[PDB]
């Protein structure tokens, strides 16, 4: 259950 | 939400060309000149033998890490592309899950030398024999053949920028919720790419671009070989594969 994409997308 | 979700003028298309090329330059991972200069640094027979003596699982882990590093630059390229951040999160993830690996496969031609059929890997250039421990020789051969085909087009960096932006912004990806918004963004990126080709007398490359089915087949083979490796070494994938790689290729 790895969800790195939303973290990379949300990090500004 | 974004100018490029509606009809764009010629001036706005010229602005889109500049913006895509800038986003690509800032996220290209390695400068082209840096890859070309290293072409003379070739793995010796002894070094090739060393890679071939590595276990299948250690070679799979190393290659998954290198692909994940390349994918992170593609995620940043996408975040900098006009309109992408204005799409809903569901669609950003659909486009990145389907297209990040396709963009990596296209960018890979920059690191491939058609003169001797070698690719940049861990500081030097090596032939497909360098990857024999993976036990996926069809997939490696297909990637080398693909890289060889794109290398014959003599892409400029701006052409790679415009082409990879279109590879990512594809309104046909299943799962898109705002399909019309993606179609208009794709139409404008397609005009930007074709405008640049027209201006630079390079429109003859369009008929020579690979069919979309080709990038799809390569991505499908990569997922199929990963499934085979995962059945052999499930704990290697669970414990030592990068989380982002598992999110894109094994559903978690
Ligand atoms: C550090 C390193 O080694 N880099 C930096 C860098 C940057 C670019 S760039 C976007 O800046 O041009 C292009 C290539 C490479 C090269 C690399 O990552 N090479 C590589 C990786 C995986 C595979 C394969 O997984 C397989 F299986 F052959 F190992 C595969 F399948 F993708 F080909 C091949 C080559
Ligand atoms: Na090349």
């Amino acid at each position: 259950k790895h969800k790195i994409l939303h973290r990379l997308l949300q990090d500004s | 939400e974004n100018l490029y979700f509606q009809g764009a003028s010629l001036t706005e298309i010229e602005h889109l060309v500049q913006s895509v090329c800038k986003s690509y330059r800032e996220t290209c991972q390695l400068r082209l000149e840096d890859l070309l200069r290293q072409r003379s640094n070739i793995f010796s027979r002894e070094e090739v033998t060393g890679y071939q003596r590595k276990s299948m699982w250690e070679m799979w882990e190393r290659c998954a890490h290198h692909l994940t590093e390349a994918i992170q630059y593609v995620v940043e390229f996408a975040k900098r592309l006009s309109g992408f951040m204005e799409l809903c999160q569901n669609d950003q993830i659909v486009l990145l899950k389907a297209g990040a690996m396709e963009v990596v496969l296209v960018r890979m031609c920059r690191a491939y030398n058609a003169d001797n059929r070698t690719v940049f890997f861990e500081g030097k250039y090596g032939g497909m024999e360098l990857f024999r421990a993976l036990g996926c020789s069809e997939l490696i051969s297909s990637i080398f053949d693909f890289s060889h085909s794109l290398s014959a087009l003599h892409f400029s960096e701006d052409e790679i920028a415009l082409y990879t932006a279109l590879v990512l912004i594809n309104a046909h990806r299943p799962g898109l919720q705002e399909k019309r918004k993606v179609e208009q963004l794709q139409y404008n990126l397609e005009l930007a790419f074709h405008h640049h080709l027209c201006k630079t007398h390079r429109q003859s490359i369009l008929a020579k671009l690979p069919p979309k089915g080709k990038l799809r087949s390569l991505c499908s083979q990569h997922v199929e070989r990963l499934q085979i490796f995962q059945h052999l070494h499930p704990i290697v994938v669970q414990a030592a594969f990068p989380p982002l790689y598992k999110e894109l290729f094994s559903g978690g």
